[PDB]
DNA sequence: AAAAAAAAA
C-alpha cells in the first residue's frame, strides 16, 4: 500500500504474484526472503487468495497461480547424509504446501563433464540452431492447448486403488518415527488426486487409469526416497 | 558471478619502493589517439569471430586440467574449482581473443592467452592454507 | 601557546605545489590539515581567527543552515520561481578556505560532499539533468574530537575520528593537541587569561613586530612570488620515503598505527616543502624545506604517545 | 485527577518472581500516584461460591428487583443525586488541619520511612515503589477529602486515622509485600536440623531461650527470626500460641 | 521560604539572577558574561518547585517545558500576514527571552534534534534564520535553567556520573555549575522535614476564614496608578519572626536586583587574580575523583562569580573575599562540603 | 452523491482504476457505506459542463449514474443460490416454515450436522462455530452495567486440519463478514483511523475493519504470527464492546459489536501431548481468558 | 511553512 504525501491516492501496488494471474509464477532465490512475505506465501499457495486491511483499506485479491521455485542448500553443497528439512533452511509449513521436489546434484565424473562441455560448445558455434527435438514449439503449444480441453474423471478401482495407496503411505511414513517424521497430510492425497488428472489429460483420455495413480504415487515415493539418500 | 576478479596488494620491499619513487618522481618531473576509438567501433561493428573445431579440443583439455586439480591423493572431496562458469569465461575471452587483431577465426593463441589470463587470478586466490 | 598548530597555519595560508605537471596529471596546491583534541582548548577560537585573517575563509558545519551544502544559495530565489541552479556545488569552494567544526557530527549528505572535493575532483551531482559542475580547489580545515570527549590509553585508531580511514589517509596533516594537567603550563595559562581579562584588551605581555593587515599583505606578496622546484632534492626525498616504508614495517607494533603506507604522504612532503620555499624563499626549494616538513611530520605523530 | 488501570509483566503477579522485574514502570511515574491496588486473585471456593451466587444474582432477572429496594430502605442514593451532592460538597466546603494530626501524621511518616530503610538495607536493592514527601502530601490529603466528606471546617483524629488505615493497606499491599523477593541458605538447613532434633512435636520451649542459644552460636539474632518467622510461614510444624513467647511445635 | 535545605542552591540562583559583564574587543570578539546552572536528582527533592519560584522572582523569565516544545518553532517561525500579504519571521520562544532567563523542564526527555539549536545559542548566543528568502542573525543574549532526572529511576552513587545522565558531554561542558541532590534517609532529617512541610499547610490568607476554599477577585480599584525614611514599613523586610537571623520581601529584593544590575559595574583586581590562578592550579592538580573534569574554561566562570559576588555587595572593585567565596561555592558543587 | 471507484478484484494487475459519480434520490439515503463494495443498478446520463471543455479543448461531456437499486456484496461472494437485492430477507410463508421447523425435536442436531456438509468429522468445531455465530444477548442492569453478549473461539491445531476452510465458510455464512491475515493486518487497521481530508483539510474520523464487523463476525487467520503490537489492540473489542479514540484533537467513543474468530498454529507446527498450554503457545493470560 | 499520524526499513 502507497499513498503520496498528502494526497488523496490510498492505493495498492501489485506484486509478482499479482502479475502472474492464470499463470506461472518463477522465483529464483527462494531462500532469503523475509518475514513478510515468509508468512503471506504458505496463505497465497493454498487458499488462491490474498487479504489486506491497512490504513482504512481493505480488500480481497485473487492469486491464482502456478509456482515453481529454486533453492541453494545451505553450506554451498548438499550434504547427502542428511534429509530435506536439515539441509535446508526453510521452514516445515511451506514444506508441505509443495507437492514435488527435485534435487540435482555436480560431481567429478570424468566422463560426464567432458560431454557436458561438448554438448556446450556444440550449441555455442557449430549446431546453434541445429539442436533435434521430436517436436517443434508450434506443436508443442497445440498439443497443451488441445489437452487442456479435457477433464477426465475418477473411476471405481480408481478409487480403490488411491485410498489402498493413501493408507500405505501414511502408514510406512509413521512407522518411521515419531515427533521427528512428519510429512503426510490430506494434502498429498490431494496433491496425488491433481497429478493423475494432469496425467489423463497429457494423454488426452476423459477417464483415469489406475496406471496413472501407480505413476503419482512412484513419484511422491521417490520425493521421499530422495530425502533419504 | 563475476567473469574475472584481480588483486592488488601492496607490500612494503626496497627494490618496488625505489621503483616507484623514481618513477613517479620522474613523472613529476607511442600513445594513440581517437584513433583507438574508431578502431574499437570497427571491431565491435565488422568484425563477428566465431571458434574452429581445432580449440575445441583445446578448451576440452583445460576443462579437464583444472577438473584433475580439483582432487587428489585423499578422499577429502577437494572444492570443485572447476565451474561451468570457467568454460564461458574461457569462451568468451577467447572470442574475444579473436576480436581484435581483426581476425575471422580463433586460433591456439587464443586459448592459451585466455586460460592463462584466466588461471592468473585463480593462483592469487587461495587463502592462507596451501 | 600552541607554536606548531600556527606554523602549520602558515603553512596552509601559502599553498603547496599547483599548476599542473606534463602529461596532463592532477595535482592542488591546496593542503588538508585536520585538528585533533579535547573540548576547551581553544580550537575553535583558533578557527575563528584564521578565518577572520583568511579572505576566503568559509565556516560550515553540519546542518544547522541547509543551503551551505550540495545546493546552490539561489535555489527558489527568484520571486518567479525560475528554478536558477548550479546543481552540484558547495559555497565558494573554488579557491575558498573551508573551515568546519564537529566534523564528526555532519551527516552522510555532507560527508559524501566533503569525500567528492577530495583532490580538486569537481562535483557533478545531477538532478534535472544539470551538469554545471562547480571546479572545486579548496583547502580543507577541520576540527573534532572522539565520542568519549577524552583522550584514551588504548590503541589511538580506536578513538580516531569516527570516519572512515579512507578519508581520514587523504588528509596531508593530523595534529593532536592532548590536555595533560600539569603546574609549570597551567600555571602560564591561567597567568595570561587572567592578565587578558584585568586589561579588557590584548595585554602588551604579547611582543608581536607585525599587524594582522600586515600578513594580509604579506601572505598576497609571498604567493605572488610563487617558488618552482629545483631536482637537487630529489635523492633525499626518495630516502626519506624509503625510511617512511621503513617506518610502515613497523606499523604492526600497533598503539600509535597512524604510521600507515601511503604515497600521499610522500606527495604531501613534497607540497609542504614548496609550501616552505614559498611562503619566504625566492624561486628555489632548498633541502632545508624537506627537513622541516619532515620534522612537521615526525611532530604531528609525537603528539599520540 | 487521574484514574490508571493496569496490567502487570507476565499476567498473573507471579509472586515467586522478582517485584522489581514484575513492574515496568519507573520510579518518576510511580512517585506522581499515591494510591497503588494490587489486586490479587484468590482460590478458597468460598469467596468463589459467593462470587458465582452474586453473579447469577446480579443477572437482569433478579437484580431489578433487588437493587429497587436499596433506593426503598434508604441504604443507598440514585447517582444524580449523588452528582449533585458530590458539586455541592466541593463548591463549599475545605477543611483545614489540627497540630494534634499534624503530630500524628509527622510520627507516621519517620515509621514508614524508617521501615522502607530497614527493608532497604537488607534487600540491597533500591525500592520498586518508593516513599517520598509527595508520599506525605498525599496523607495529608487524604484525611482533608475525608473531612470534606461531612462538610466539617476542620479535620481531627477519625479522619486521620481512617487516612492512615487506607493507607497502610496501599503500602503493605504493593511496597512492602514480600521485600526479601524469595549466609545464604546454609544456616537454613542448619537450623532447621536442631530444631526437629532438639524439639519433638507436642512439647514447646520460650522465645528468649532460643533467640540466646542462636545468638551465643554462629546463627545471630538476623538470621533465627527470619527463619523462625518463615518456619511459621511453612506452617506445618511450628505453631504460636500465647503471643510471642510460646513456640508450641505442631 | 517555604523549601528546606538547599542554601547553596539558593546562592547560586542568586548569584545568577545578577550574573557578570559582557565583554566585547576590538580583536577578541565577545565573551560570555553571564551564568546558566543544571541540576540533576532522584525524583520528589523540590526542583520544580524551585523553578516555578525563579520564574515569579525573576524580572523577565519564560516557561518551557522539553517534550511540548519544537525547535525550530523554538527560535523563529514563518507566517504570511493578512494584511501585507507577505510572509514575515514570527520570535520563537527564546528570543523574546532576550536579557532574560529561561527555565526547561524535562530537559533530558527533550528530542535530541532540538538540542542541537539549543547548543547554537550556548555557542554565541545568537540564532541564525536562513529558509525562505530570510538571511537574518537574531540576538538571544539569555540565561538557561534546567533540571533533568538521571537514566535510573534513582540516582547510583556508585557509577560513573557520565553513566547517570542521557544528555551528551558536549553540551554539558557548557553549564558553568551541576548540581546532584539526593533524597538520604535519615530520621532526624525527616522529622525536620515532616515538621516544616506540615506547619506550611497550615496557613490562612489573612481576613478569610478557613472554611470555604479560595474565591477569585476583580481587578485594582484603581485603572492607571501612580513621611519618608522615619517609617521602614517594608524596608526591613521582617513580616513574621520565627530566626534571630533577618528577612526581607520579595518587592524589596526585586527592587535590589534592579538596581545592581544597572548603578554597578566592578572591575577585578591583582589580589583576587592571584587567588583565582592559586585555586584554580591546585583543583587542577589535586589529582583524586571527581564528578566532572575541568579544563580552561572554569577559570572564567570563577572569574565572572567573582563578579557577580562584587556586585552584590555594591562594590566596583573585585575583593579577595569574592574569590574565596566563589571558591568555596565550586568546591562544594563539584567536590562536595 | 458517491464517488464510486472499480472492484480491486475485477480491476487487471497494476492498473489504475476507473472513477464515476453516483447519485442516490430520497430512500437510498445512507444506504450505502464507506468502504463497503456495492453493486449498482442505475440509469447513464450525460451534461455539459465548461471546464472539462476549456482544459480538453474539445466538446466533451461529463457522465453521471442516477442509482435505481442498490445490493451490498461485501464478503459473501457467492450469488448463485437465490435472486433478489437482499438474499437475508425473509417472507412471509418462509417465516411459517421456520416455525414449524423450529419444533421438532434434536433440531440443534441437524444444525450443527447441517454446517460445512464437506467436512468430515470435528464435531467440536462446527456446534462451537454455531455456538459462536448464533451469538447470546447483551445485558444491561439498571442502565449502570453492561454485560457482552457474544463468543468468541480460539482453534489451534496440526496443519491439515481445514481450519481455514471452516473460517472461509464462516464467512459466506454471516451477515457482517471482514476477513484478516496475519501479517496482513496493522493495530490501526483493525481499529478506526485518523485521517486528514485532502478537500476541506482538517482531521476526521475512518472506519476501521472492526467497526464493519459490527453485528457480525471478525476472522482471524495466522493469529499466532501476527506482531504483539497488532494483536494487543483488540481487547476492548472482545471485552468492552467499545472503541475510544483520543488522537489529533479528536475525542469520541465506537461501539464495536462483534465477535472474534481466530485460528492459529502451536509452537514447532505440532501441538505436544505431554507438555501444558503454557508451554505450547506464546499467548499470556489476558488474552488467553477471553 | 509547520505540526501530527502511518507503514515500511
Ligand atoms: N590556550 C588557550 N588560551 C586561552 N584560552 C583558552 C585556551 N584554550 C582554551 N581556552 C578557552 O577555551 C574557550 C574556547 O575553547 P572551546 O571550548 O570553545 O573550544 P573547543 O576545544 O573546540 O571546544 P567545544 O567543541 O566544546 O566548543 C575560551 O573560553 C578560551 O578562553
Ligand atoms: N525541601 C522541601 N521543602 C518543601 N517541600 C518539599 C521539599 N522537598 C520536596 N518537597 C515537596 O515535594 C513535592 C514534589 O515537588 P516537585 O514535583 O516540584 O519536585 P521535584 O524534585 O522537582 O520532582 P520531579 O523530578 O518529579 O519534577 C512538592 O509538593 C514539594 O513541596
Ligand atoms: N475432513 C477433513 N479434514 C481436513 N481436511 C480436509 C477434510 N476434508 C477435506 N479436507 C481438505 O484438506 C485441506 C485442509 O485445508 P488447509 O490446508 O487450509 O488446512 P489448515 O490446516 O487449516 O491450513 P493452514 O493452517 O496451513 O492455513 C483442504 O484442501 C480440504 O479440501
Ligand atoms: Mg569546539
Ligand atoms: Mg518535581
Amino acid at each position: 500500500v502507497v499513498r503520496d504525501e498528502e494526497g488523496g491516492d490510498y492505493t495498492i501496488e501489485a506484486g509478482a504474484l499479482m502479475l502472474a494471474d492464470n499463470g506461472i509464477c518463477c522465483i529464483d532465490e527462494f531462500d532469503k526472503m523475509d518475514i513478510s512475505d515468509q508468512v503471506a506465501i504458505h496463505e497465497a499457495m493454498e487458499q488462491q487468495t490474498i487479504s489486506i486491511a491497512k490504513a482504512g483499506i481493505h480488500a480481497t485479491l485473487n492469486a491464482r497461480t502456478s509456482i515453481l521455485a529454486a533453492a541453494n542448500p545451505v553450506g554451498g553443497r548438499y550434504n547427502r547424509k542428511l534429509s530435506l528439512r536439515g539441509n535446508l533452511n526453510m521452514t516445515a509449513p511451506i514444506m508441505s504446501r509443495f507437492d514435488l521436489f527435485f534435487v540435482i546434484l555436480d560431481d567429478c565424473n570424468e566422463k560426464i563433464d567432458t560431454e557436458l562441455a561438448s554438448h556446450i560448445v556444440d550449441l555455442h558455434m557449430k549446431r546453434d540452431e541445429a539442436i533435434e527435438p521430436p517436436f517443434s514449439a508450434e506443436q508443442l503449444r497445440r498439443y497443451i492447448k488441445y489437452a487442456r480441453t479435457f477433464k477426465p474423471i475418477l473411476t471405481k478401482e480408481a478409487r480403490s486403488y488411491l485410498v489402498e495407496k493413501y493408507k500405505e503411505l501414511r502408514k510406512d511414513d509413521a512407522q518411521g518415527f515419531s515427533r521427528s517424521s512428519y510429512r503426510i497430510t490430506v494434502r498429498q492425497l490431494e496433491s496425488m488426486i491433481r497429478l493423475s488428472e494432469a496425467i489423463a489429460r497429457a494423454n488426452c483420455v476423459d477417464e483415469i487409469t489406475p496406471s496413472f495413480i501407480a505413476e503419482a504415487y512412484d513419484l511422491l515415493r521417490q520425493s521421499i526416497i530422495r530425502v533419504d539418500v | 558471478r563475476f567473469d574475472l576478479v584481480y588483486l592488488v596488494l601492496d607490500k612494503v620491499d626496497e627494490k618496488n619502493d625505489r621503483e616507484l619513487a623514481k618513477h613517479l618522481t620522474n613523472l613529476y618531473l607511442v600513445l594513440p589517439v581517437e584513433f583507438l576509438t574508431m578502431y574499437i567501433s570497427y571491431a565491435k561493428e565488422h568484425i563477428h569471430p566465431i571458434i574452429t573445431e581445432a580449440a575445441k579440443t583445446e578448451l576440452v583439455r583445460a576443462y579437464v586440467g583444472m577438473r584433475k586439480m580439483g582432487d587428489d591423493s585423499r578422499s577429502d572431496e577437494k572444492r570443485i574449482t572447476a565451474t561451468t562458469r570457467q568454460l564461458e569465461s574461457m569462451i568468451r575471452l577467447a572470442e574475444a581473443h579473436a576480436k581484435m587483431k581483426l581476425k575471422n577465426v580463433v586460433e591456439l593463441e587464443d586459448v592459451q592467452e585466455a586460460v592463462r589470463l584466466i588461471r592468473s587470478a585463480i593462483k592469487d586466490y587461495a587463502t592462507d592454507p596451501k | 601557546g600552541n607554536l606548531d598548530v600556527k606554523k602549520a597555519l602558515l603553512l596552509l595560508l601559502v599553498g603547496g605545489v599547483d599548476k599542473r605537471v606534463g602529461d596532463g596529471m592532477k595535482i592542488r596546491g591546496d593542503i588538508n590539515v585536520c585538528l585533533m583534541g579535547d573540548p576547551g582548548v581553544a580550537k575553535s577560537q583558533l578557527l575563528k581567527a584564521i578565518c577572520k585573517i583568511s579572505p576566503r575563509g568559509v565556516y560550515t558545519t553540519g546542518k544547522g543552515s541547509s543551503g551551505v551544502g550540495l545546493t546552490a544559495a539561489v535555489m527558489k530565489d527568484p520571486v518567479t520561481d525560475e528554478m536558477i541552479l548550479e546543481g552540484g556545488a558547495l559555497v565558494l569552494a573554488d579557491n575558498g578556505i573551508c573551515c568546519i567544526d564537529e566534523f564528526d557530527k555532519m551527516d552522510e549528505s555532507d560527508r559524501t560532499a566533503i569525500h567528492e572535493v577530495m583532490e580538486q575532483q569537481t562535483i557533478s551531482i545531477s538532478k534535472a539533468g544539470i551538469n554545471t559542475t562547480l571546479n572545486a580547489r579548496t583547502s580543507i580545515l577541520a576540527a573534532a574530537n572522539p565520542l568519549y570527549g577524552r583522550y584514551n590509553p588504548r590503541l589511538s585508531p580506536l578513538d580516531n575520528i569516527n570516519l572512515p580511514a579512507a578519508l581520514l589517509s587523504r588528509f596531508d596533516i593530523l595534529f593532536l593537541m592532548l590536555d595533560i594537567p600539569s603546574r609549570d603550563d597551567d600555571e602560564k595559562l591561567a597567568e595570561h587569561v587572567t592578565y587578558v581579562h584585568m586589561h579588557n584588551k590584548q595585554p602588551d605581555l604579547d611582543f608581536t613586530p607585525v599587524e594582522p593587515s600586515k600578513m594580509r599583505e604579506y601572505i598576497a606578496y609571498a604567493k605572488t612570488k610563487r617558488p618552482v622546484m629545483s631536482e637537487a632534492v630529489n635523492d633525499y626525498v626518495v630516502q626519506a620515503y624509503i625510511r617512511l616504508r621503513q617506518d610502515s614495517k613497523r606499523e604492526m607494533d600497533s598503539k600509535f598505527s597512524f604510521g600507515q603506507a601511503t604515497p600521499r604522504t610522500l606527495l604531501g612532503i613534497i607540497r609542504l616543502s614548496q609550501a616552505l620555499a614559498k611562503l619566504r624563499l625566492a624561486d628555489m626549494v632548498d633541502i632545508d624545506d624537506v627537513e622541516e616538513a619532515l620534522r612537521l611530520v615526525r611532530v604531528s605523530k609525537e603528539s599520540l604517545y | 485527577s487521574v484514574l490508571a488501570a493496569a496490567n502487570p509483566i507476565y499476567g498473573r503477579y507471579d509472586d515467586l518472581k522478582s517485584p522489581g522485574d514484575n513492574i515496568d514502570f519507573q520510579t518518576t511515574i510511580l512517585s506522581r500516584f499515591d494510591m497503588i491496588f494490587i489486586v490479587k486473585d484468590d482460590h478458597n471456593e468460598e469467596r468463589d461460591i459467593s462470587i458465582a451466587n452474586h453473579v447469577i444474582n446480579i443477572h437482569t432477572g433478579n437484580a431489578n428487583a433487588m437493587q429497587n429496594q436499596q433506593e426503598e430502605n434508604g441504604s443507598e442514593i440514585s447517582i444524580e443525586k449523588m452528582k449533585r451532592y458530590i458539586t455541592y460538597c466541593r463548591l463549599k466546603c475545605a477543611p483545614r488541619l489540627s497540630p494534634q494530626a499534624a503530630e500524628k501524621l509527622s510520627s507516621n511518616f519517620v515509621t514508614i520511612r524508617k521501615q522502607l530503610l530497614i527493608n532497604e538495607l537488607e534487600s540491597t536493592e533500591r525500592s520498586s515503589i518508593p516513599i517520598t514527601i509527595r508520599q506525605l502530601e498525599a496523607i495529608i490529603r487524604i484525611t482533608e477529602s475525608l473531612a470534606k466528606l461531612e462538610l466539617s471546617p476542620i479535620a481531627q483524629e477519625r479522619h486521620v486515622d481512617e487516612a492512615i488505615r487506607l493507607f497502610q493497606a496501599s503500602t503493605m499491599d504493593a511496597a512492602s509485600q514480600d521485600p526479601i523477593g524469595g549466609t545464604s541458605l546454609s544456616e537454613i538447613r542448619r537450623f532447621e536440623q536442631e530444631l526437629k532434633r532438639r524439639l519433638p512435636i507436642g512439647w514447646s520451649t520460650s522465645y528468649q531461650t532460643l533467640r540466646r542459644e542462636f545468638v551465643d552460636t554462629h546463627r545471630f539474632s538476623q538470621l533465627a527470626l527470619d527463619k523462625a518467622l518463615y518456619a511459621l510461614e511453612k506452617h506445618e510444624t511450628i505453631q504460636l500460641r500465647h503471643q510471642g513467647q510460646n513456640i508450641y511445635r505442631s | 521560604p517555604s523549601i528546606y535545605g538547599h542554601d547553596h542552591i539558593k546562592k547560586a540562583i542568586l548569584l545568577m539572577l545578577m550574573g557578570g559583564v559582557e565583554k566585547n574587543l576590538e580583536n577578541g570578539s565577545h565573551l560570555r558574561g553571564d551564568i546558566n546552572i543544571l541540576m540533576v536528582g532522584d525524583p520528589s527533592t523540590a526542583k520544580s518547585q524551585l523553578l516555578r519560584f525563579v520564574l515569579n522572582t525573576a524580572s523577565l523569565a519564560i516557561a518551557t517545558t522539553g517534550r511540548g516544545s519544537s525547535g525550530v518553532g523554538l527560535t523563529a517561525a514563518v507566517t504570511t500576514d493578512r494584511e501585507t500579504g507577505e510572509r514575515r519571521l514570527e520570535a520563537g520562544a527564546m528570543v523574546l527571552a532576550d536579557r532574560g532567563v529561561v527555565c526547561i523542564d524535562e530537559f533530558d526527555k527533550m528530542t535530541d534534534v532540538d538540542r542541537v539549536a539549543i547548543h547554537e545559542v550556548m555557542e554565541q548566543q545568537t540564532v541564525t534564520i536562513a529558509k525562505a528568502g530570510i538571511h537574518t542573525t537574531l540576538n538571544a543574549r539569555c540565561s538557561v535553567i534546567a533540571a533533568a532526572n538521571p537514566v535510573f529511576g534513582q540516582y547510583d552513587v556508585n557509577r560513573d556520573p557520565h553513566q547517570n545522565i542521557a544528555l551528551p558531554d558536549s553540551l554539558l561542558s557548557r553549564f558553568d555549575l551541576l548540581f546532584v541532590v539526593t533524597d538520604d534517609i535519615n530520621e532526624i532529617r525527616d522529622r525536620s522535614i515532616s515538621e516544616h512541610v506540615l506547619r506550611t499547610h497550615r496557613y490562612l490568607p489573612p481576613g478569610y476564614l478557613e472554611g470555604e476554599p479560595v474565591r477569585e477577585r476583580l481587578n485594582l480599584s484603581l485603572a492607571v496608578g501612580e513621611q519618608a525614611g522615619a517609617k521602614l514599613a517594608k524596608n526591613k523586610g521582617n513580616y513574621n519572626g520565627t530566626e534571630i537571623p533577618k528577612l526581607v520581601t520579595i518587592p524589596f529584593l526585586r527592587k535590589y536586583v534592579q538596581y545592581a544590575k544597572e548603578r554597578v559595574i566592578p572591575q577585578l583586581t591583582q589580589e583576587a587574580i592571584n587567588v583565582i590562578v592559586k585555586n584554580y592550579t591546585d583543583l587542577r592538580n589535586d589529582d583524586n575523583t571527581k564528578k566532572s573534569p575541568i579544563t580552561a574554561r572554569t577559570l572564567e566562570t570563577l572569574i565572572r562569580l567573582a563578579t557577580a559576588h562584587a556586585k552584590v555587595r555594591l562594590s566596583k572593585t573585585v575583593n579577595k573575599v569574592d574569590a574565596k567565596v566563589a571558591a568555596n561555592l565550586l568546591r562544594f558543587a563539584l567536590l562536595g562540603e | 452523491r458517491v464517488t464510486l471507484q472499480e472492484a480491486p478484484g475485477t480491476v487487471p494487475p497494476g492498473r489504475l482504476p476507473r472513477h464515476r459519480e453516483v447519485i442516490l434520490l430520497a430512500d437510498l439515503v445512507d444506504v450505502s457505506k464507506p468502504g463497503e463494495e456495492v453493486e449498482v443498478t442505475g440509469i447513464y446520463k450525460n451534461n455539459y459542463d465548461g471546464n472539462l471543455n476549456a482544459k480538453n479543448g474539445f466538446p466533451v461531456f461529463a457522465t453521471i449514474i442516477e442509482a435505481n437499486s442498490i445490493k451490498r456484496r461485501e464478503g459473501n461472494t457467492a450469488n448463485e443460490g437465490e435472486e433478489g437485492l437482499d438474499v437475508f430477507s425473509w417472507t412471509e410463508e418462509e417465516e411459517r416454515e421456520f416455525r414449524k421447523i423450529s419444533r421438532d425435536r434434536g433440531i440443534i442436531d441437524k444444525i450443527i450436522s447441517s454446517m460445512a456438509p464437506s467436512i468430515y468429522g470435528h464435531r467440536d468445531i462446527k456446534t462451537a462455530v454455531a455456538c459462536s455465530l448464533f451469538g447470546g444477548v447483551p445485558k444491561n442492569v439498571n442502565g449502570k452495567h453492561s454485560i457482552r453478549g457474544d463468543i468468541n473461539v480460539l482453534l489451534l491445531g496440526d496443519p491439515g486440519t481445514a481450519k481455514s476452510q471452516i473460517l472461509k465458510y464462516v464467512e459466506k455464512t454471516a451477515h457482517r463478514a471482514v476477513f484478516a491475515t496475519g501479517q496482513g493486518a496493522s493495530a490501526v487497521g483493525l481499529t478506526a483511523s485518523v485521517r486528514k481530508d485532502p478537500i476541506t483539510k482538517e482531521w476526521t474520523l475512518e472506519g476501521g475493519a472492526l467497526v464493519l464487523a459490527d453485528k457480525g463476525v471478525c476472522l482471524i487467520d495466522e493469529f499466532d504470527k501476527m506482531n504483539d503490537q497488532d494483536r494487543t489492540s483488540i481487547h476492548e473489542a472482545m471485552e468492552q464492546q467499545s472503541i475510544s479514540i483520543s488522537k489529533a484533537g479528536i475525542v469520541t467513543t465506537l461501539q464495536a459489536r462483534c465477535s472474534i474468530i481466530a485460528a492459529a498454529n502451536p509452537n514447532g507446527g505440532r501441538y505436544n501431548s505431554t507438555l501444558p498450554l503454557a508451554q505450547n503457545v506464546s499467548l499470556t493470560e489476558p488474552i488467553l481468558s477471553r
